[PDB]
Parts: C-alpha cells; structure tokens; sequence
RNA sequence: GAAGCUGGUCAAACUUGGUCAUUUAGAGGAAGUAAAAGUCGUAACAAGGUUUCCGUAGGUGAACCUGCGGAAGGAUCAU
RNA sequence: AGGAUAGUGGCCUACCAUGGUUUCAACGGGUAACGGGGAAUAAGGGUUCGAUUCCGGAGAGGGAGCCUGAGAAACGGCUACCACAUCCAAGGAAGGCAGCAGGCGCGCAAAUUACCCAAUCCCGACACGGGGAGGUAGUGACAAUAAAUAACGAUACAGGUUGUAAUUGGAAUGAGUACAAUGUAAAUACCUUAACGAGGAACAAUUGGAGGGCAAGUCUGGUGCCAGCAGCCGCGGUAAUUCCAGCUCCAAAAGCGUAUAUUAAAGUUGUUGCAGUUAAAAAGCUCGUAGUUGAACCUUGGGCUUGGCUGGCCGGUCCUGGACCCAGCCGAGCCUUUCCUUCUGGCCAGGACUUUUACUUUGAAAAAAUUAGAGUGUUCAAAGCAGGCCUUUGCUCGAAUAUAUUAGCAUGGAAUAAUAGAAUAGGACGUUAUGGUUCUAUUUUGUUGGUUUCUAGGACCAUCGUAAUGAUUAAUAGGGACGGUCGGGGGUAUCAGUAUUCAGUUGUCAGAGGUGAAAUUCUUGGAUUUACUGAAGACUAACUACUGCGAAAGCAUUUACCAAGGACGUUUUCAUUAAUCAAGAACGAAAGUUAGGGGAUCGAAGAUGAUCAGAUACCGUCGUAGUCUUAACCAUAAACUAUGCCGACUAGGGAUCGGUUGUUGUUCUUUUAUUGACGCAAUCGGCACCUUACGAGAAAUCAAAGUCUUUGGGUUCUGGGGGGAGUAUGGUCGCAAGGCUGAAACUUAAAGGAAUUGACGGAAG
RNA sequence: GGGUAAACGGCGGGAGUAACUAUGACUCUCUUAAGGUAGCCAAAUGCCUCGUCAUCUAAUUAGUGACGCGCAUGAAUGGAU
C-alpha cells in the first residue's frame, strides 16, 4: 500500500454485485456510446467521462450498459489518447514540480518529491512498452517533456 | 504483499484450530485451496465448507472438529520424487501411522498415501495432521 | 520469515552467503589462510626437532607461585627460536644447552596452557632417547 | 651425391629494462600486550559527591574537562 | 581467398569489418591443486580428505629442435644451450634412478644393492628366448581377522544345596623346539606330524590413572608455594583424597598413552537447522537496477459398461486355488455440446503437421574395484568366489541383485509455475467453395524425340459462404482521475511580539552585581534602579497535550503566493502495472570546512576571582571562533521503538486525530432552517494507552518480541568468546577534519545479559 | 584612566623525586607583562663541533635520515609543508 509512502489507506470504490443494467434504467446500448464521444470531444478524460456519466446521466457502469469499457470505446471510435490517463497526468504534475525548482532551489523537499514523481514514471512506462501500448523506444526526458502534455 | 494464498489459508486455519472455534473464513479462495479443503475433508479433520462467491478471487468458510493437529504448507514447492518421499514423511510427521503429505501431482492434488498407491510424484504441497 | 532466501531459484544467494560467513569461524579461516604454513613455528607440523639455546627459569602466573623450567631451541627446519617446555621432576637436568630436542604440542593447539605465561611446546626426545624413558630411567642418555 | 653456402622458420641461453609476488635488514618513531601492582591523581560504579553515555570541535601531566546537538541504557512513566 | 595439416578450424598468411568475454563473477592472484572411481566421519542433511593397487593426463634437471617409425616432439633416442656433474695422457670423451635394489641431504616422517620366470600377461622370426613387468622371500606393532598367559578336584577355614579364600594333586595343551611329509621354480613359512617341551605351570602383561569431569583410596612415608602435577577447574605455604614413594584398586589388553590435523560432539556455520529489544549482530532514511518472489480465474460433475488385486463370504483348507456377493484401491472404454494430431497401405508402417518449457513415472546408460547385499561352514573370522554330489574315467547351483545421479536420450501425465494466440483483425474453416496467379511432372500416342491445354500436388492471391465470429474479474495488490477537507509538511516575501544588549534624554543618590559564602567587575566622572524615545540581530513564550504533519533528519508569530501530500468519499478510470532488493542515487540533527553578509544573546579557546594539597575543573566575571543567513562541502549521532520492509490471522476495553455515514431536554446563526459548536451510535485509517496471558521469552517483558523441535509467507542486511581494533595496510570518496571498505601477529578464561539475597549510598519515605 | 600585538616588540630560573641505575610524569621553590604554544632543527640559524647514531664509500670535516635543556629555532619581525 502507497508504493511511494508509508499510508496503508483503503478508500475506493466498491462495484456492485450485480453485472446487469437497473430497471430503472432507460438508456440503450448505443445512445451511452454516442454520449460517451460527445464528451470525449470536448477533451474530457474517460475517468471525466465516467464522472459525470453517473452525476447527471445515470450510468453506474458504462460496461454493464454498454458492454464495453470506456477508454475501449473510444479506441474504437479512434479517441484514445496517444499518452495514456494516468501516465499523461503523471507527466504533467511532473513538469509543474519541474518548473516550481527552477524558481526554489532551496526546497529539497520539491526535490525529492520530483524523484518519487519520475520512479513513478519510468516504472509506468517500462509497463507500457511490455505490452505495446508505447513505442518499444520510449524515453522520458525531463527537457522537453512540455511538448507531450502541450 | 500477498505472496500465497494456500499459506494464508492453512494458517488462518491454524490460528482458529488453537483458539477453539469451530469455524474460520479464508480468504481469498482459489482452486489449490478447495481441492487442499476436500483431502482434508475426505480424512474428516475438517467439516462441511462452503464457498461464497462474490464476482471475484473468492471467499471460504470452513467449520472445524476439532481433530486437526497442524496443518501446514511446505514453501517453497519442494519437487519429491518417489524416493524423495520417505524423507519429507519421517521430517514432518509424528508418527508412522497417522499424518499426512499433501502432494500435487500431474495426477492430481493427493497425499503421501494415495501418491504410492498409483505411485506418481510431483511437488510437495503441505502436511496434515 | 527467518529473513534468509527461501525462492526455489535463490540457491545461488545460499551458496555464497554461507561461504562468506565461514570466514567468522577461527577453525576455518585459520586452515584456508594456512596460518600454520606460515606464522607458527612448526609450520603446521606435529613435532620437530630443533637445538637448545639456553635454559630459563620462568616466574608463574597468579595465583601459582613456582618456577617452570623450559628452555630457548632454535629450530632447525625453519630458524625460528621459541621456549619450549620440560615437564618431568628434575628432567632439566637430562637436558644440556645445544641439545637435540623433539619438541609438540600442550594439547591447547597453538595456546598458553596452564599457568605458564610464554610457552607452548614440551620436549619429547633428547638426543634420540625419550625424557620419559629417561625420567623412568629405562634407558640412559647418549654421550 | 658428402662437407660447405644463401635465405627463412622454431628458437635454447645471456644482457638490459619493466613488472608482479614472497621473504628479509634498518638509526629512530609510535603503539599494543604481559608482569607486579613502582609514581601522580580519583575518571567510572550510590544523585560516585559536577547524573552518565553518543556524535562533533577545542583544550589539558594523566585519568579527563568544556562548548553545541542528541539519548535515557536516569535520579522522573505521575500534577 | 589461399598456405600448412592426416584432416576441420586464425592453425598461419593477405585483404576487410569491429567484433568477442563479464556482477548468472569475466580477467587477475593464491593454492601447504594432477582430476575422477573412491576414503574418513556420519540418524538424516552434510564436513574433511583423495601422492598413492583402477581410469584419464602430464613429466623424466630446465627449456628447444628433430631422425626412424603406422604410431614419439620419445629421453633406460639424438642434437644445442643453461645448472650441476665423471674420466682425462689436458688433445679430447662420456652424463641423466620422477624404473629395481641401494648411497647422501631434508626432515616429525618411511624396507634387502635377496631369488626366479614356476603362476598373470606382454614382446620377438616364436610350442623353444627375454621380461627388477610380474611373482616369492628379507625388514615391517601402516591398518585389519582369528586368538594363548590357564582349568578341575581334595583339604581348609568363613560362608550362604555350593563362590571362593590358602596347600595339595593328577591331567590337557600350544608358545617354542625337530624328525619327515607336504608345501615351492628352489627354499622360508602355514597345516599335518614321530620325540622333546609347564607349578612361581620365572613359558612372570602391559599401557595410564585413582578430587571432579571419569572408573578407581580421604591408606602409609617423603617435600613443605618448593619441587612439581594439572587438556579445564585448581592441588602444593608441615594431617597433599591432586606432587614425590609403597600398598590397594580401576579402564583397555597384545595392546595402551603423547603430539598434530580433521570428523562427530557443533542446532558453535544452521538447506533440513542458529541468532539479531536488552547478551555479538536491523544499513540514518527513502528511491532504485540486476536477482529472489509474485491475487484469483479456462471440463467440473453425472450416467453406463469393462479389465486388474486386497478382505472374506464363498471354502472349493494343502497357507493353498473359481464365477457369483459385499465394499475398497487402481486401470480402462463409451454418452454426456467434447479435447485425445491427420491420411494411405488395411494395432504397424509409410507419409504430411506440431507454442516453448520447467516438473515428475519408467526404460537405456552411469566400467572394474570400493559400498549394501544373495548364496557358499575359507575349522570361525577377516576373507575368497569358490563349491556340492557314495567317492564318481563325471554330474552338477553359481559366480546375483540393488545404490550411482548432476548433464544428455526415450517415454506416460497436464495439477503446480511460466510461455503463445483473434483488436486498425494481416484471425479460423469451405474437407470437394468459386475463380485467378504462378511453380512441379509420374503417365500418354510406345518404334522412339518435339508441341501446351485439360490434369494431380503445392505456394499464394481476390470473392463469396460459414460461426453464439474474436477482448476473463477489478484483488479489502496497485496507479491515476475527481470532491470536500486536514495538517506546527516545504519554498519565497511580508506582519507581530515582548525580551536582551546598547544609546539618548529625563529623576534621585551609595552602593550595585554575584555566590553556599565571597572576590574579580561596574560605581559621587552618578553605578544599580525608574519612565519615555530609538537601533540592531536573533527566538517565536503562555495556548502546548501520552496532540498533528513529514522517508528520516525535522517542523510552532500573521498573511499572500508557489508547487506538493496523506487519509476519507467514489456504482470514475487502467488492468498486475507489484514486494524486497546487490551496483547506483536523493535527503541527512549538531559540530566542523570554504567565500560574502550579518554578529543582540549565549559562548569552545583564552584571560580571569574564588575553592583546593593541587586544580589552567565544577562556581563567578569577561570573552575569540561559533551560534543567524546566502552560496557550496562534509555524510556522521544513544540518527533508538537499541525492535528491517511487505502480507495474513489471533483478546478484550475505553479514550483521541482527520474523513465519512445516521442521530439530541443543547446554545448559538437569527428568529429557524440548508450555520457552527456540543452530545449519542457507527465504520475507515492513524498516534497511542489499560488489563489478560491462549502463546512466547533467560528474564525484564511482549498484541508482537505470538502463529518458532507440532521447526517452511517473500525478501534485504548483519553476528560467531573478550581484547588487540574499527587499529595497521591497500583502495576509494573528501579542501581538510574525516567517511566507506578493513586484517594479522599477539594476548586472554572468561567478558556479558536478566533477576535474587545481602552489603553499601555525600537518595526518598 | 580605558583600548590596541596581521603596532614596535617580548615569550624565566633552582632543587629533590618512580619496588637497580638512568630519566623525571610529580612535588617544592624564587620570579615575569607573559614565561616559547603548534611546529621545526647541528637547518643559509649550534659556539662547543669534524655533536652522537644510522646510511652513502675501501676510505667521507661533504650529503641524507634521525636525536635534541636549541651559545642564539618558532609562528603575516610569518611557522610547517
């Protein structure tokens, strides 16, 4: 628990026993997957897009309606993103702690914080080039990094 | 982390079995777990166990006797030839005459005695009595 | 738990911890740095033959109050002068300077035995004939 | 068709040098151990008579003292 | 590509590329290193040894080069040099025992310059010769086997029908001595054997001891801390259970001590199987690579038929054998939606295909010797593989079988652990799907050889038709996203606050400061004290806690910003992305180092006044570096929870922090809600605390230090009696101070941990 | 009257004393503003002096390494490298 940490913390989320769409619910099959590429376009990340599909739309889960995941979809529809979620945002935070050393060299602790950061991203990229979601040459570089998450 | 499930289990067992209750949940379930259960059910050192299923790795509760001595796991899966049994039955257990090796062969999850019987070896798998 | 490799593919990491930790052991490390070989006087042998110096008298170690009588040999195999003991009522009188003497052990393997502060070694034979067959007087010394 | 001869080849051996390893000498210096407890003091063990110990830096015949920051293995589990 | 070789090959040459090995330990060094079969010790796992009766290799003083020859880089073949070395008539000539015996040296350490081809086998022109190969003898307490120094009576006292203790006998026999025969190539020896061969049956048994360990004296005499003994503890200072003597007794016995090394003992090297809070020992802390280890999940169940061996029932009994019967334990063969390659000749033989394994059964192998072990009366035995038969003009059990164990071969199986496939479909079937593209060819029409279309086999290409067309859960493993939070988490500016010191003013007036007491010191040139004004640097009091945050070190005035973070909430998202980790990185209290800036206070050094025998110490007064900060180093602390990190379970209880979920005779917002605080139930995570001991521990104690002789969740590091010593040396990092790595000689029987009693305290009651 | 030594400069004598001797950690003693510290030395600084020991050579008043009560070494009159 907590790879970078020492917190043993369990909050998550619990799905449902039950793998079939409510009776409550009236949406169809495709009218979530049409939904689902409204809201990809307007840039929303698929964990964004399950967001709000359940706040205002009423969708638990876009596998029990849909059938198929939400980043899975898009793939199929060509939304996908190049850079993955979660390694897209990885690199993001990982540039602005960058740009916040330039200006405070004396904050070790920004320092140290930037090393777990980058341990984080090279243990998540080693995982995207085993199973060819990433070019098999991949490399993080911390200078021109801006230009992936631009 | 959680490196075998059949040892977590086996002890949990054993923590339940000193305390005196009849009854212990296993977690998380697997088919080594129910199928080490049913060679321990077959000798009656454990009771009728159920298993619950929740969409996922799954869970056990197994009701006890109150017969059982120690149960145990042998980690890592020694590879026991027929003439490397005799060894692993004098080491662990107390006597000649009851306790058991559980073996899993390509023949099957089975104990030291129904090993010899169709006299097939694999790796050693755990020990009861 | 037990905090030593258990992995069926860690028998590498076995082989070379034991080996690395029989260096801690005195009987080991001092066979394979073959201390014997070069440091002790005998240069691991069992008895050897060597040339009385001169004779000592040696004051005891506490509490004992007494004089042990060894003597200074130089040895003839390698050149090495070290006090060797000669354990018999009056047998420092069997033995003269520039002796012989088949020397050994105290039985302590390289130690100080007893209460005598300096000393490892006993004479066994003087000019071939045994200080014991002497002391029991069975034979008589050569000269 | 012998000795012999030319050029090659394998190359013993020596000289020089370098290197590595193993022994061994040395004025003097600075340690350690043993002995008996010779000289000076009393540092520690009690709140050991200045609580002790750690790291570090100065100082001092010597044990040691002092600073700064720790620890309690404290003389306090407590207002 | 060539040369050379018997031949492959950088084996060598020419040309051309820049490769090859390595933390899975290359390369280098040491080896008191020839390797193996084997030996010692061993409950097991293991440890030490292996020159040496067999196999393979190398060498003949150290190199080098060749002749002959199938076969040699040969040495009881040569040549040359080096080092020794023999004769010499001084010109020259001849050497090689690491073969047999034998001589010197070295050592703690090791045999006769004997005989012979008779046995085994080898060599030759070979029934005939040769063989220090080989065999026999000499020395030989290397080891091992068997095994003598007595036995039985009668008296005799003691004695409970007899065990003897003394003085009284008649037998038996080999140790030895020898005819002779056997034995042998000839002898010695063994065995057989006439005669000789025992009363102290002198035909004489020794080696160590007798305090404990450890078996066997408190017997006598000698010495008198001396001699000496004593592996260790100790014994000896005039009654020594321990030295020096005698007597007695013990252990083993033709054998018994000493020394050294090694094995067991040793669970003190720990895979089985150690320890790490305090006895030695958890890296200061995080990241992280190799390595080690890694959630669950994919044909189960049912039904039928059948083969085999256990118990009986059958009994069928000379323990023994049969269907039916009962079960049991396996093997199968089918149906269940059905894996189990596929065709030809027709379960074998001829074809075409196959995810890789790891693992395990069996087979083959693993030389002989050695080990275990079958049989066999070498008189037994160690042995040896002989042997046994009514006595044989021959008959006849044998001369096994196991263990080997890693690598390689074959084979049955499919749990356990991996590995592969169908996602922009480049997917699987159409066996005879349609075509099209090409390639191969046996067979023709036989009088023989040319013509390219049917045809058959690939190997593909496009189209159409098939299918239930094709993606495991989201792990109370993880990562990320989002929502309100919560923090004395971090960085940069800014805002207080008093206090301290120093100054300027105002007021008096003899002291002030400081101590246990004083003195140094400042004071009528106004000290101390008073009020106000002013400046500097530090530090953020009280609130402040068995409270918070942080990887640790640490973090406490306000606000603004900056970028982070944990926990909770989540019917969001990705699906194993993980745990611990050699090598390598970031941070790392204080002190210390370098360069600027600041330097109020404290204050190492130093100076000082006391105290004292002396104190250059503790006490007092000053005080320099420093304390603060900006740039960089250092990389250590009792960096401590003296307790590695991750995971699971185990016993009750109440408080408290952050979150979140349902709720009040409560006050307030505001007069009420959708305020806040408080109060009551919950769960998550924490920091902890109380009791108990199921259990653990040497104990103190421990909710982990439990789930550990009923010994196995993963993994990293560390320790092996105390010193010497974290020293020396080498390397490496650092400006230095120093850090990291890190011995040995030598020395010692103890060092130490927890607790008990007492004693003591310039401790409390 | 106070301050100031990277101002000029300065930086002491005598006795006894440790189960041989030797030496003197130590003590006593007069005295200074302070009594030469860290270092270094027969040094380009030591008279005695060609000091003593070692090394270098057959032989060395030379050289080097040590020793140190040093006529008369010594710390920005800079000390040691």
């Amino acid at each position: 628990g907590r790879m970078h940490s020492s917190g043993k913390g369990i909050s998550s989320s619990a799905l449902p026993y039950s793998r079939n769409a409510p009776s409550w619910f009236k949406l169809s099959s495709d009218d979530v997957v049409e939904q689902i590429i409204k809201y990809a376009r307007k840039g929303l990340t698929p964990s964004q897009i399950g967001v709000i599909l359940r706040d205002a739309h009423g969708v638990s889960q876009a596998k029990v309606v849909t059938g198929n995941k939400i980043l899975r979809i898009l793939k199929s529809n060509g939304l996908a993103p190049e850079i993955p979620e979660d390694l897209y945002y990885l690199i993001k935070k990982a540039v602005s702690v960058r740009k916040h050393l330039e200006k405070n060299r004396k904050d070790k602790d920004s320092k140290f914080r930037l090393i777990l950061i980058e341990s984080r991203i090279h243990r998540l990229a080693r995982y995207y080039r085993t199973v060819a979601v990433l070019p098999p040459n991949w490399k993080y570089e911390s200078a021109t990094a801006s230009a992936l998450v631009a | 982390t959680r490196t075998s499930v059949l040892a977590d289990a086996l002890n949990a067992i054993n923590n339940a079995e000193k305390t005196g209750k009849r009854q212990v949940l296993i977690r998380p379930s697997s088919k080594v777990i129910i199928k080490f259960l049913t060679v321990m059910q077959k000798h009656g050192y454990i009771g009728e166990f159920e298993y619950i299923d929740d969409h996922r790795s799954g869970k056990i509760v197994v009701q006890l006797n109150g017969r059982l001595n120690k149960c145990g796991v042998i980690q890592p899966r020694f590879n026991v030839k027929i003439n490397d049994i005799e060894r692993w039955t004098d080491n662990l257990l107390p006597a000649r005459q009851f306790g058991y090796v559980i073996l899993t062969t390509s023949a099957g999850i089975m104990d030291h005695e129904e090993a010899r019987r169709k006299h097939v070896s694999g790796k050693i798998l755990g020990f009861v009595y | 738990g037990k905090g030593k490799p258990r992995g069926l593919n860690s028998a590498r990491k076995l082989r070379v911890h034991r080996r690395n930790n029989r260096w801690a052991d005195q009987a080991y490390k001092a066979r394979l740095l073959g201390t014997a070989f070069k440091s002790s006087p005998f240069g691991g042998s069992s008895h050897a033959k060597g040339i009385v110096l001169e004779k000592i008298g040696i004051e005891s170690k506490q509490p004992n109050s007494a004089i042990r009588k060894c003597v200074r040999v130089q040895l003839i195999k390698n050149g090495k002068k070290v006090t060797a003991f000669v354990p018999n009522d009056g047998c420092l009188n069997f033995v003269d300077e520039n002796d012989e003497v088949l020397l050994a052990g105290f039985g302590r393997r390289g130690k100080a035995k007893g209460d005598i502060p300096g000393v490892r070694f006993k004479v066994v034979k003087v000019s071939g004939v045994s200080l014991l067959a002497l002391w029991k007087e069975k034979k008589e010394k050569p000269r």
